[PDB]
RNA sequence: AAUAUGCCAC
RNA sequence: CGCGGGGUGGAGCAGCCUGGUAGCUCGUCGGGCUCAUAACCCGAAGAUCGUCGGUUCAAAUCCGGCCCCCGCAACCA
RNA sequence: GCUUGAGUCUCGUAGAGGGGGGUAGAAUUCCAGGUGUAGCGGUGAAAUGCGUAGAGAUCUGGAGGAAUACCGGUGGCGAAGGCGGCCCCCUGGACGAAGACUGACGCUCAGGUGCGAAAGCGUGGGGAGCAAACAGGAUUAGAUACCCUGGUAGUCCACGCCGUAAACGAUGUCGACUUGGAGGUUGUGCCCUUGAGGCGUGGCUUCCGGAGCUAACGCGUUAAGUCGACCGCCUGGGGAGUACGGCCGCAAGGUUAAAACUCAAAUGAAUUGACGGGGGCCCGCACAAGCGGUGGAGCAUGUGGUUUAAUUCGAUGCAACGCG
């Protein structure tokens, strides 16, 4: 209902899933879409195509706010960093800022123990 | 790794420049390094091993420069 | 094989129409090396379908083939625990071979009388997307669409 | 992804 | 001794309380994969229900006893 | 007596050397709230777990603990264990230049004393994250494991105790001598700083290699080369670093340390193969792509087994079974 025009798109692409959220420039979320909600389970949930589909779905879900241009902030190391931004621009939003906001502790806590598969 | 799409900068080249900025910052290397905790003994051992292999490769390189194969 | 095949075997175009596509169709339909029988059956099916429709035999055959031809199939790749049904686009020769093979499988499994009648009916159904052949193509494309996530490879 | 074992002179 | 139960393929359990018919797992047998065995895969058979006698057109089932196996109780002096 | 060993003073130098105190930003977690919807999280797949009581995501503001990304370097310091954000206070060692000073004041070290990672123990705190134990899910024939989701001690601090580690350059400390090369780091001298250059000299440190040594692998001026001083230690394997007894400890246990029996070996380094669920490069109807079969049916034939007086003997993984 509210018109925002200038939005911010947070992509959160981990090794297993990609969450795309469109907010205003205040952090108020306007919509979201996930690779797991776009009909992908397990082996396929974490692929660039899945991230592309999720980004497209989020773009279409946030249509009535009349968003024209987007900042873009990318977080995580997952595959969904690339196809997600491609799908946003293909949807049509004017991508004006692309930022990596991946948390990098300046030490920080102790990571989980290493797997032995 | 913050970029600003400039005037008359198309999307594909903006994304390419963002890619190269992320690699220049090396963020994904640090995240894949921090995904698990590796003991200080493992850190020291693998640092020493990487240095040893680099030295061996360069010595073999500028030694085989003085070698004919065919 | 680990080397590479030479050029494909030369195929003599069939006498009635002079189409190597129809020659391949006859060969695929042939059983126990009875090309005379296969050609007679194919020719009867072609004339029957041409008479029921109105099209020229060759162009009607092309339409029936095109309604069955796939574009992307799925092949198996190994990574671990499970297999990848990777979708790969098909080359045109394999497209035609697969279309012919699916048509012939559907025709053989149909329940009519003479195989010429079966083939004419199956090709007629393919002319409006009804046969087991077009059903198989539907299955192939929807399976490839399901596995589309693996396409990047 | 799972894939344990091998006693009868030589 | 009283009271509550139980007896079902080779073993463990269901079914039975609402009488019209007995299933599950393991095991056994046959084949398969393996150099061979185990695991695994695919098919098959197996008990006529503790026992006697009734009831009923029909009893694993209901009933009465009988046999064996558990559980509670066998007290006050 | 002497000074060249040893030591002191004068000037500077580089450093995660130590102890104490403060603070900084990034991040995870939690708490309060705002937007905001049905998923999240996880895996090889999956499920346990979280979520419509509104999660995840995103934003704001707090709380608290721990560790200090980049610099970062077979770089530095330390006797070793070890020490890495920044700042301040106290403090140890090394090193260089020139001179003066003392004048063998030295080297080693049984017993002794101190320090000594991690785990652990006692008391009082603290507790974000991680995580033995534990519980659930999964895998499997089983899986009291690997994997997943949670999770307590403990990791953190103050003090005390333990006194062990593959505490390892598996190489005791000190001193002298014996071809080199490429670095790294830290001073110092000359000239020309004439372009951060060369030319020397000290200290520490990394790699290659010469003579020599070594069983070989290898070491090689930082020796495992040639010698000297002192100390520690070994005497086949297993039993056994165990038992008993002393000492230490609050306990776990540590330290000192046998024996009976038993075997004729155990062992190190290299060699040739073979093997690998090691790597690289290949090949074959090996797979993949296709066509047609067998396994089901009846029959033929051979085999095993039963049978019989006899069902003659042989072949019986592929490479026996329409085989002699
Ligand atoms: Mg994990
Ligand atoms: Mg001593
Ligand atoms: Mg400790
Ligand atoms: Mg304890
Ligand atoms: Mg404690
Ligand atoms: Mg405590
Ligand atoms: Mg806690
Ligand atoms: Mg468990
Ligand atoms: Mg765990
Ligand atoms: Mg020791
Ligand atoms: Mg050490
Ligand atoms: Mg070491
Ligand atoms: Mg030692
Ligand atoms: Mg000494
Ligand atoms: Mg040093
Ligand atoms: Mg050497
Ligand atoms: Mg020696
Ligand atoms: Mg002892
Ligand atoms: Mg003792
Ligand atoms: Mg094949
Ligand atoms: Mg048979
Ligand atoms: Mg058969
Ligand atoms: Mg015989």
């Amino acid at each position: 209902r509210k018109q925002v025009s200038d939005g911010v798109a947070h992509i959160h692409a981990s090794f297993n899933n990609t969450i795309v959220t469109i907010t205003d420039r205040q952090g108020n979320a306007l919509g979201w879409a996930t690779a797991g909600g776009s009909g992908f389970r397990g082996s396929r949930k974490s692929t660039p195509f899945a991230a592309q589909v999720a980004a497209e779905r989020c773009a279409d879900a946030v249509k009535e706010y009349g968003i024209k241009n987007l900042e873009v902030m990318v977080k995580g190391p997952g595959p969904g960093r690339e196809s997600t931004i491609r799908a946003l621009n293909a949807a049509g939003f004017r991508i004006t800022n692309i930022t990596d906001v991946t948390p990098i502790p300046h030490x920080g806590c102790r990571p989980p123990k290493k797997r032995r598969v | 790794p913050v970029i600003k799409v400039r005037e008359n900068e198309p999307f594909d080249v903006a994304l390419r420049r963002f890619k190269r900025s992320c690699e220049k910052a090396g963020v994904l290397a640090e995240v894949r390094r921090r995904e698990f905790y590796e003991k200080p003994t493992t850190e020291r051992k693998r640092a020493k091993a990487s240095a040893v292999k680099r030295h061996a490769k360069k010595l073999a390189r500028e030694n085989a420069r003085r070698t004919r194969l065919y | 094989p680990r080397r590479r095949v030479i050029g494909q075997r030369k195929i003599l175009p069939d006498p009635k129409f002079g189409s190597e596509l129809l020659a391949k169709f006859v060969n695929i339909l042939m059983v126990d090396g009875k090309k005379s029988t296969a050609e007679s059956i194919v020719y009867s099916a072609l004339e029957t379908l041409a008479q029921r429709s109105g099209k020229s035999e060759l162009e009607a055959f092309e339409v029936a083939l095109e309604n069955v031809r796939p574009t992307v199939e799925v092949k198996s790749r190994r990574v671990g625990g499970s297999t990848y049904q990777v979708p790969v686009e098909v080359r045109p020769v394999r497209r035609n071979a697969l279309a012919m093979r699916w048509i012939v499988e559907a025709a053989r499994k149909r329940g009519d009388k003479s195989m010429a009648l079966r083939l004419a009916n199956e090709l007629s159904d393919a002319a409006e997307n009804k046969g087991t052949a077009v059903k198989k193509r539907e299955d192939v494309h929807r399976m490839a669409e399901a596995n589309k996530a693996f396409a990047h490879y």
